[PDB]
């Protein structure tokens, strides 16, 4: 939906943060 | 209790990430709101992590997105009394969208965004919408994140997540 879309834009930034902070 | 713990984190985190003017407006709103707070274990460590990590978030989001659209689409930049329950709906849809998967980074994004909404709501003193967002974040957390979170050392996961 319209607002659902927003959540996934937010989600990509989230996943970028998540990747960077992985102990890798 | 997890819902009460998570609520307290939102309040603190918002009080520690606002400018002087907004800090005061929010601090008094909370005082008058006369609501319950517990003590969060590692609370200070957790809030520090969140400031660092919401910092990571902000710095990226000013690169690849703007605000003005969504506030309007939410009806939050108005001097006009905001639609309590319409806003819950959209908020809820945005969280549901944000949370199709779970991990720390996406949780961070929920605090950074809630901050952004709260700070824009407070330009016109939309106190009840503000308290509404914070309460909804708390319920949603207790309904959908808590199991994931408790599998990762609880809210303190953030401390290590962040280094």
């Amino acid at each position: 939906s319209t607002m659902g879309q927003v959540g996934r834009q937010l989600a990509i930034i989230g996943d970028d943060i998540n990747r960077r902070y992985d102990s890798e | 209790d997890f819902r009460l713990q998570t609520s307290t984190l939102c309040h603190s985190f918002l009080l520690a990430s606002a400018n002087k003017q907004d800090t005061d407006y929010l601090t008094d709103l909370l005082d008058n709101t006369n609501i319950d707070l517990t003590c969060v274990p590692n609370g200070q460590e957790i809030i520090h992590s969140l400031l660092q990590l919401v910092g990571d978030f902000n710095q990226r989001f000013s690169q690849t997105h703007e605000i003005e659209p969504v506030a309007q689409s939410l009806g939050i930049d108005s001097d006009k009394p905001v639609d309590k329950t319409a806003l819950e709906i959209f908020y809820l849809e945005i969280l549901n969208g944000l949370f199709e998967k779970l991990n720390w980074g996406r949780i961070v994004a929920m605090f950074a965004f809630l901050r952004i909404l709260v700070l824009r709501l407070s330009k016109h003193g939309h106190s009840d919408a503000i308290q509404m967002l914070i309460k909804t974040t708390s319920q949603y957390s207790d309904e959908k994140l808590k199991n994931w979170i408790n599998l990762h050392d609880g809210w303190s996961g953030l401390i290590e997540f962040s280094g």
